[PDB]
């Protein structure tokens, strides 16, 4: 029953995705990053002159 | 003698105003530059976490 904690946690990736293919039966595949990229926007204000 | 004492006087104080402005001026660019590193490491901090 916390917010922040979920909006923190969809950064961690699809990881639950992975754990519950792996409850059904699933293997987990062994690849590189195809899906996951760890871009920036770099948000930041500009500095009063 | 009063206008040549009130002359010294003002002479005296434009020296000790153009050395506080030359102060001043060194104190923001310090600040500046402070401000400039916080910044700097706020967002290194950011994107590492």
């Amino acid at each position: 029953d916390s917010t922040e904690c979920s909006n923190l946690l969809l950064q961690y990736g699809s990881f639950c995705t992975q754990l519950n293919r792996a409850l059904t039966g699933i293997a987990v595949e062994q690849d590189k990053n195809t899906q996951e990229v760890f871009a920036q926007v770099k948000q930041i204000y500009k500095t009063p002159p | 003698s009063a206008l040549g004492k009130l002359q010294d006087v003002v002479n005296q104080n434009a020296q000790a105003l153009n050395t506080l402005v030359k102060q001043l001026s060194s104190n923001f660019g310090a600040i500046s530059s402070v401000l400039n590193d916080i910044l700097s490491r706020l967002d290194k901090v950011e994107a590492e976490v």
